[PDB]
């Protein structure tokens, strides 16, 4: 998961 | 917004779509290419080609279960094709270019007639 | 083999999925989540959960046009869940982070479940 | 383009  | 993303969500959607169609699950349409049939997902087909995003728009063609194509078109171009909109990689070869890349024009499919281009002007 | 790989395809197409999503295109089954209705594209539902990939290869189940959920279910979570299938992004808030995990747990959506345990757990 |  990210920070997009 | 503020969301989160999970980066292999994508290709993941797409590995299960392609292994739907190894099994032959929920696909609603068989692409005829000369003597040879091709079963696929419409969704796909339109998410990946202008051609069957077209067709699959239009309000009679939407509903046919067959869709016969062009009797230029070849039957393994199409099948490179078919298998990357379903996994993303693209089976090009010396002996299948030229095929690939006038079956991906008439397909509409952009991306595959800019590396086809680019890998022919290389061997000139 | 030696196939060559487009990096952006599985993306490209996950957005052109959600574009027909969103003009209703090709639409073929109606989640019921109490009073609330989520039009979707089987194929989609069963690449992101292991519930209705369960259900739709139900012999009987995958000819349903509509499927209805749990009372228990919560609309907004499933909203939530329908638009990460799409888009990939995850609007998890903390005001909704218990109804996510929940609706995500029945979905069988385990990478949804893990992010929404690790955000809990270091809130607490 | 990329070789995977
Ligand atoms: O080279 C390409 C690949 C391609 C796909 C599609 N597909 C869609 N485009 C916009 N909205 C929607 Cl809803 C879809 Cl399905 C249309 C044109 C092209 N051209
Ligand atoms: O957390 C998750 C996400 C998910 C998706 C699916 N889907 C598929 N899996 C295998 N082959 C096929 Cl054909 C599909 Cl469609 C099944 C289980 C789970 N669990
Ligand atoms: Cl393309
Ligand atoms: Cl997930």
């Amino acid at each position: 998961w990210v920070i997009p | 917004d503020s969301c989160i993303q999970f980066t292999r969500h994508a290709s993941d959607v797409l590995l299960n779509l392609n292994r739907l169609r190894s099994r032959d699950i929920l696909t609603d349409v068989v692409i005829v290419v000369s003597r040879e049939q091709f079963r696929a997902h419409k969704t796909v087909l339109m998410a990946c080609s202008g051609l069957f995003y077209s067709i699959f728009t239009d309000q009679l063609k939407c509903n046919l279960s067959v869709i016969n194509l062009d009797p230029e078109i070849n039957p393994e171009g199409f099948c490179i094709l078919l298998d990357f909109m379903y996994t993303s990689r693209l089976n090009l070869r010396e002996g299948n270019i030229m095929a690939v890349m006038a079956t991906a024009m008439y397909l509409q499919m952009e991306h595959v007639v800019d590396t086809c281009r680019k890998f022919i002007k290389a061997s000139e």
